[PDB]
């Protein structure tokens, strides 16, 4: 049985975290003078001091991820489950000028989610596997190759 | 063996000074509610059981484990 | 939901505009030693805002016990005199047995 | 001290086709679905272009004017391309292919 | 004399996810709660991303269109990530990890 | 050199469970089509209530 | 809540617009030596703003 | 989150405010190299506790 | 927080103001290296108590 899937996916995720620490000290005293002369403790020590500290820390991390697909894909029922759910699967190939692209979708759906025009949204598909990619020299330009992969995994 | 195939093996901290939490810790895992015993209506001839009746008008607030 | 059970599923947000259907509560009393296949009376009372249940027909409804299991199925024609409460003389057909302690003991 | 890291990745893909193609039924399935197939060739001045479509459709999706949308075609195979020296200009050849697969 | 001190600390954290994920019931509990689990994979051009969700929900929280909010899921485990060389760019590696844990 | 193991699509630890098939009613025992495990209520909302 | 107990759950904020249902308080006196299976009288009194309980049916 | 609550404080949609939770323990944090950037380490900790 | 309260001061939503608490002990503080930055230490304490 032929069922049409409306590819409408949009996921977006962000995260962030940061921390700060800071501390400072500044204590200064001029030599004490009493009676017109400079007071001395022991034999050579004044009544004076000078302290100056400054500690600081800052650390943050972040991440972000999103994706979206838009289009159509028509699949067929390959298996009927015990509760009436339908396991669907199908592929779609398009060669426009040069190079082949494919769309592949598999998953499980409820008949209750199939709209009146025999169309179901892609976010209603359980165990969804959506693949939209190319093939050939066109897809060769999308990957860096061994040289950059080693550099990216080492650094 | 003690490792399940489906789930798999679930099994520099000295320089960190902290131990990170693990997801699925039993100290924070939920408790599945105890299963209520069967009524055995043949003893009384009635379907009423004090542990199994459901009030039609209650709001169903949380009242037990799970 | 009932129409979906028969293969007609309206698009979401569609107003049926029904005027010949009323939601009711069906109650039956199961006599002792009730066996599957027997018929018992049911009382049908309207719970919405229907003006009258006179001349109606009760559709398939499952009658549940105090334990949540279905013990009878009720259909039939309503006989109303209060126009919102009607009775059916053999509305519910018993589908399950309830055990009895009558034969036990000395 | 000062440590810093930043790493990102991205990808994008899209396509579109617009036009018409008239095909014929080549097989009728058990549930009444129709397997369709056809090709269409056009030589405008110089060079031949072709459109090829195959797939399976429902008779319920065929509109009143005997037309069906291409997104209603199951197992669709759509090919729109050229032929000859015109298509030779669209591909880089061995030299650039080796450079692109090596780097 | 003049003595002075000043010390402060701060922290901040936030996250968000937006999208859809369709799962299935894998177990029914004694009180009628449903343990759910599922995954979803998408390969757009290059690289595979996955969404994984597991948890426990109440049937009372399932709305009319068979949809439940993600904040209603008990014992939630939400994972949205990539795979392959695309995910390799998101991590610093051993060199920066040692520097970050030492300083 | 990565220090991480990527997930694989189709892991049984995350794969769905196909519901168990209900047993046949065998109406010849009672003379009735009623079966407690097979009846469908006309007015229920059909919330998820079982595996699958 | 009663409708949810039967499988019909309205979306939140939905007004039932019911006119044939009244909330009541039910009281019974249990005689001494009352055994399971016996029946006793109940008094049903309206606690809301229903004009009449005549011809009604008390639900479980 | 852990704590003790009253059923009277649970609202109609089965939701309770976090300030109604007795003996509350709320923890929101990260894990791994992301959390390593949020702490200074031994070097700054000693300097901060000495000065 | 610790203290003694009157049931008459508990409002309708089971909430009581903090100024109605007798023998009140309110403590709001941190813990760890975050709290280490809030205190000067021995060096500044001696200087502050001497001058």
């Amino acid at each position: 049985d032929i069922i049409t899937v409306t590819l409408d996916e949009t996921t977006s995720a962000t995260k962030s975290a940061n921390a700060d620490l800071s501390k400072t000290n500044e204590a200064q005293m001029d030599p004490l003078q009493v009676g017109g002369e400079e007071l001395q403790i022991g034999g050579k020590y004044n009544f004076s001091y000078d302290l100056n500290n400054s500690n600081s820390f800052a650390g943050d991390s972040s991440a972000k991820q999103s994706n979206s697909i838009s289009g159509y894909i028509t699949v067929e029922v390959i298996e009927v489950l015990a509760n009436g759910n339908l396991v669907i699967r199908g592929e779609k190939w398009m060669t426009l000028n040069t190079g082949d692209e494919y769309i592949r979708l598999s998953g499980t759906i409820r008949p209750d989610d199939i709209s009146f025009d025999n169309t179901i949204a892609s976010n209603r598909v359980s165990n969804a596997r959506i693949q939209y990619s190319g093939t050939g020299v066109q897809q060769d330009m999308q990957e860096p190759g061994f040289l950059a992969r080693f550099f990216n995994v080492a650094l | 063996t003690v490792v399940d195939a489906v789930e798999g093996d679930k099994s520099v901290d000295t320089l960190r000074g902290r131990s990170d939490p693990v997801a699925g810790d039993p100290a924070w895992a939920p408790i599945h509610p105890k299963k209520k015993p069967e009524h055995y209506a043949a003893a009384t001839g009635s379907l009423f059981s004090a542990e199994h009746i459901t009030d039609l008008y209650d709001d169903s607030k949380p009242r037990g484990i799970g | 939901a009932m129409l979906q059970n028969f293969g007609i599923q309206m698009p979401p947000g569609t107003k049926p505009k029904i005027k010949n259907v009323a939601a009711v509560m069906v109650t039956a009393e199961l006599p002792p030693f009730s066996k599957p296949g027997q018929q018992v009376d049911v009382t049908v009372s309207s719970i919405g805002s229907a003006k009258s249940l006179r001349g109606g027909t009760l559709l398939q409804t499952f009658l549940k016990g105090l334990d949540g299991q279905v013990y009878a199925v009720a259909q039939g024609n309503l006989v109303v005199s209060n126009p919102t409460v009607g009775l059916i003389s053999s509305g519910a057909t018993v589908e399950r047995e309830i055990p009895n302690p009558f034969g036990r003991g000395d």
